[PDB]
């Protein structure tokens, strides 16, 4: 399965 | 770059940004942990519980007492686990999520179910029913205060109303 990195400040 | 730029940038459940796991047939995104059953993070194509449900559902009036009875077949086990996780994709549901504060004679919360049925604890839906409707019952039980006694009866109320939805129950 994809995986991503997301933020609040971002 | 974006690995997945078709994909929420949050959580489908809890709202939130950080480590998602992106499904590959819709744009939605989960935390490894909030999506039921846990990701397979190594499964190409993994298509979440959405579209699993709807794969299901258009290829397949009923009594509580016959949807209760049925053993946890991978059906089952799918639509229970699609029916907690709706539960966890409401904000009051983080009252009953972790172990509560307190004495009641079975103790149980949201988190607990989400473990039992991911063990698959149950052999029968009447046990995660059974389950999930003791947390209201304790909570009726050992809470008198007028905000979180309305909070506990909506969740009931939810639970119970994607519970016919879903198992596709007869009113009546
Ligand atoms: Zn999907
Ligand atoms: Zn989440």
């Amino acid at each position: 399965a994809r995986t991503k990195q997301t933020a609040r400040k971002s | 770059s974006d690995p997945c730029p078709e994909n929420s940038n949050i959580c489908e459940v809890c709202n939130k940004w950080g480590r998602l796991f992106c499904c590959d047939t819709c744009p939605r995104s989960f935390h490894e942990h909030c999506h039921i059953p846990s990701v397979e993070a190594n499964k190409n194509p993994w298509s979440c519980i959405f579209c699993r449900i709807k794969t299901i559902q258009e290829r397949s009036g009923h009594q509580e007492s016959e949807v209760l009875m049925r053993q946890m077949q991978p059906e089952e086990q799918l639509k229970c686990e699609f029916l907690l996780l709706k539960v966890y994709c409401d904000s009051k549901s983080s009252f009953f999520a972790s172990e509560p504060y307190y004495g009641p004679q079975k103790p149980m919360w949201l988190n607990k179910v989400k473990t039992s049925l991911n063990e698959q604890m149950y052999t029968r839906v009447e046990g995660f029913v059974q389950d999930m409707r003791l947390i209201f019952h304790n909570h009726k039980e050992f809470y008198r205060e007028d905000k979180f006694t309305r909070l506990g009866i909506q969740v009931q109320d939810i639970f119970e109303k994607n519970f016919r939805n879903i198992f596709a129950i007869q009113e009546t």
